[PDB]
């Protein structure tokens, strides 16, 4: 039994579900209120979010780990610790796999609410050595991952494009075992092109500021972000970013977490391949495309050991299937564009793979021995920026999956406890992501799915048929919008040509159809694996396994899209066959400064993280509820009967407690075990209602004191006033 | 009037122990105390509001027929021990039967009409017996109303 509650004290409202009324000023409002306190976490139920306060707060401690450690989620003022122990006492003591799932846009403070879990866990474990270099390995790799996944768009300075999932796993006895980094949709079509405003992956500008002159002259590379078609100029300062200064701490991680000297050159050397590769032009012939200019190429192969003859055959020539006469395809310049730039994307990110790989040896459990995990699931933020493409699309349709499943389960488990209490359930009403998600990746009639018929057909493609395409098929749907689909006289700005609009459950997007056909375009065919293989450079050879002819040819999927979807749904496996929890991460500002609050940006990001949604989906119909006993304990001196010690059963005493407050009997229910509060404004009437006594209380104690203190004293003169009297009195005498 | 005259008599007692200058009136300064030193326990607000009717002419004193009027007022009041008790069980997050000094000088000095700080430094010495291991409310108050 413990008295302590979140309600003690509250900063504003500490757990979003008493809000009220509930709209999106009261839930900034609060927000900032609480943030202005230093309080950076606040509740939704059992979610977490958590503002970035830009500043150390010292709430970190061992002695802050030893209060919410074993105790009650509702005991304790909001933090991210008691999120954390849930997990850990239910990986524990149920031996569940856990996913802690962070949402949000990208940046320190999702970084470090995954280190703040993964290092109250190593804490809390009592393991010791064993856990702590596994925590070590996952926490010290981040910057590594970063460099290559992470990059500047519009919106964010450092944003990661890929999905990452980390855990420690366990044996049930609680022993470490070992642990894992696993990728996700990374942001292929970023290594080939990217939007006005906006720079490749980081590792790019970091080698090209950082490594010394000898370093660059053994690249084969040129100091000069104008020489290379996959970088552009005029993005390439990102202001308050130091590109050498950060190349040199990805090469410090990369020495911490194991990669030898020999080892992180190669990786070097595969980023100058993949930046040389951009450069490669194609010309028609009459056999009808030829490079323009052999020289790129050549230093290419020069500094990969690969057959000049064979790679410039294979961006022209791509071999058929057996079994025909005809063994090779003349490919045209469209055609040897996008094998260009196939090789290029795909070097990436099995380099991606292949680091990741490399850091997970480590740390792999290398036993068959069944484990528990805790692990943490980082999905990039939705975005909503001036111009939305392909790469948009994807991240807001894998937002949109997660909010899917995480609503339907809030929704299904605020039943099924209304069910165990015999309490009435009311319909809510909420956005149904379901038909959303359907749109996108229906095989027969969804978006990806048009878009890869079109990029297969034989005839013409463009942009253009594929949103003349989605006008034919998408039209019936109700969240489909185009200019040349629909519609009320509501006072709607008319879509422009070449787009198409989706109600997304953090808001409408409007897609841009411009390079969604090449984007999608994603070949990686056996000539090009077979030129790979044969590399005398170690890592590139091993990053192609299947040019091996020892190793059979299977079919190779032609298009992103499928790709990415398969890698959605596989991220999504992972995290439903665990126990979930949730940590909602948003930026106060964008000057990343201590105490500085915008109200507008917080606006945006509540709407992509979909939290009001969650409050009403979370507080249903009764926002509070508690059980009988605990409940009569915090509020039994409000009424002068069940002070100080009834009535009857705890239920009992709710009921008359509430009679004599004369508090209408709509405006709560009895469950089997506990009240049920419909409004919080019931809830905060009893609150100032005890706030009120407790200051009663203290008087009841004071005037005792005071008095018990006079009183003693009283008696002690009483008891000696025969010698006090005696002594104002003479001795003698007549 | 519906004292006894035993309880006329033991309040003259009391009343002529704190009448200094014997003139059979007492200083309104001195009322709680002689109050107090009676086995009654006004707050200070109660306090203020008797002495606002008697010094309702400007004088800073009380007579004894007034003073008995005074006394008359919470006669038939009385708080239990229980709600003493519970009054301390609610500030303490534990079931022990156990308050911090710390967390009882909080709740003296910050709630309530708030105990002077030479006051709750008092409080606690008495308080704490097993000194200084922090205060056993069950058996403080046990001795504070021991009558
Ligand atoms: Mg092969």
């Amino acid at each position: 039994e413990v008295k302590s509650s979140l309600l003690d004290n509250m900063i504003g409202v500490g757990d979003t579900v008493l809000l009220e009324p509930l709209n999106e000023e009261t839930f900034i409002d609060n927000l900032k209120k609480r943030f202005d306190h230093n309080e950076i976490y606040t509740y939704i139920g059992s979610v977490v979010i958590s503002v970035n306060p830009y500043r150390s707060l010292p709430i970190y401690s061992p002695e802050k780990v030893e209060d919410y450690r074993n105790r009650n989620f509702y005991e304790l003022s909001p933090h991210i610790f008691a999120l954390s122990d849930e997990a850990y006492r239910s990986l524990r003591d149920q031996d569940k796999d856990q996913c802690i799932l962070i949402t949000g846009e990208s940046g320190a403070g999702k970084t470090e609410a995954s280190k703040l879990v993964m290092s109250y866990v190593a804490a809390v474990c009592g393991k010791g050595a064993e856990v702590n270099q596994v925590k070590e390995q996952l926490l010290q790799s981040t910057p590594v991952l970063e460099a290559f996944g992470n990059a500047k768009t519009v919106r964010n300075d450092n944003s990661s494009r890929f999905g990452k999932y980390m855990d420690i796993e366990f044996d049930f006895k609680g022993d470490p075992l070992g642990g894992v980094i696993s990728n996700y949709l990374l942001e292929k079509s970023r290594v080939v092109k990217q939007p006005r405003g906006e720079r490749n992956f980081h590792v790019f500008y970091q080698l090209l500021s950082g490594a010394s002159e000898e370093l660059l002259h053994k690249l084969k590379l040129e100091r000069d972000f104008s020489r290379y078609n996959y970088l552009s100029l005029d993005s390439a300062k990102v202001n308050g970013v130091d590109d050498a200064a950060n190349f040199r701490t990805v090469r410090n991680a990369m020495q911490i977490v194991g990669f030898s000297d020999p080892e992180a050159e190669s990786v070097l050397e595969v980023v100058a391949a993949v930046l040389k590769l951009g450069n490669i032009e194609f010309k028609p012939e009459s056999d009808e495309s030829k490079i323009k200019d052999k020289n790129e190429l050549k230093e290419i192969c020069e500094l990969t050991s690969i057959d000049q003859v064979v790679l410039e055959r294979a961006f022209s020539f791509r071999t058929v299937e057996a079994k025909q006469e005809k063994v090779s395809t003349t490919l045209n310049v469209a055609q040897a564009y996008y094998a260009r730039d196939a090789l290029a994307k795909n070097l990436y990110s099995r380099l991606f793979s292949w680091l990741v790989n490399r850091i997970n040896e480590s740390i792999k459990a290398q036993t068959k021995v069944r484990k528990k995990v805790m692990g943490v699931l980082d999905i990039y933020g939705f975005e909503i920026f001036e111009d939305n493409s392909f790469e948009q699309f994807i991240i807001n349709y894998c937002n949109e999956k997660l909010q899917q499943i995480f609503i339907e389960l809030t929704l299904k488990e605020e039943q099924e406890e209304y069910i165990r209490e015999d309490i009435e359930w009311t319909h809510i009403d909420y956005f149904n992501n379901a038909i959303i998600c359907d749109l996108i990746e229906n095989n027969t009639n969804g978006i990806l799915a048009m878009l890869d018929e079109e990029c297969l057909r034989p005839g013409t493609v463009t942009d253009e048929t594929f949103l003349e395409k989605l006008n034919q098929v998408c039209a019936t749907h109700q969240h489909f919008e185009s200019r040349m689909s629909k519609c009320r006289f509501l006072n709607d700005t008319t879509l422009p040509h070449s787009c198409f609009r989706i109600q997304h459950y953090a808001g409408k997007v409007l897609y841009q159809v411009e390079g969604f056909v090449d984007k999608n375009n994603d070949l990686l065919y056996r000539d090009l694996s077979q030129a790979m293989w044969k590399a005398g450079h170690a890592l590139i050879k091993s990053l192609f396994p299947e040019g091996n002819p020892a190793k059979v040819n299977l079919k190779r999927p032609p298009t992103a899209g499928s790709q990415f979807k398969a890698s959605v749904a596989t991220l999504m496996k992972n995290l439903q066959t665990k126990n979930p929890n949730y940590i909602r991460c948003i930026k106060p500002n964008d000057k990343k400064a201590a105490h500085i609050f915008s109200e507008s940006l917080v606006c945006h990001q509540i709407r992509y993280l979909g939290l009001l949604e969650n409050v009403r989906v979370r507080r249903a119909g009764y926002a509070f509820r508690q059980a009988y006993e605990p409940c009569l304990e915090r509020y039994k001196m409000l009424c002068k009967q069940t002070w100080p010690h009834w009535k009857g059963p705890a239920r009992s005493g709710v009921e008359v407690l509430f009679n004599e407050l004369e508090i209408p009997v709509e405006e709560y229910s009895f469950g089997r075990s506990k009240i049920f509060i419909r409004n919080p404004r019931t809830l905060f009437q009893l609150e100032d209602l005890r706030k009120q006594r407790l200051e009663d209380l203290a008087t009841l104690i004071q005037k005792i004191y005071r008095g018990w203190k006079c009183r003693t004293h009283f008696l002690l003169m009483k008891g000696l006033n025969d010698i006090f009297e005696a002594q104002k009195i003479e001795w003698h005498e007549d | 009037d519906q004292l006894t005259e035993e309880q006329i008599a033991e309040f003259k007692e009391a009343f002529s122990l704190f009448d200094k200058d014997g003139d059979g009136t007492i200083t309104t300064k001195e009322l709680g105390t002689v109050m107090r030193s009676l086995g009654q326990n006004p707050t200070e607000a109660e306090l203020q509001d008797m002495i606002n009717e008697v010094d309702a002419d400007g004088n800073g004193t009380i007579d004894f027929p007034e003073f008995l009027t005074m006394m008359a007022r919470k006669m038939k009041d009385t708080d239990s021990e229980e709600e003493i008790r519970e009054a301390f069980r609610v500030f303490d997050k534990d079931g022990n039967g156990y308050i911090s000094a710390a967390e009882l000088r909080h709740v003296m000095t910050n709630l309530g009409e708030k105990l002077t700080d030479e006051e709750v430094d008092e409080m606690i010495r008495e308080a704490d017996i097993d000194g200084d291991g922090q205060v056993n409310y069950e058996e403080f108050v046990q001795m504070m109303t021991a009558k």
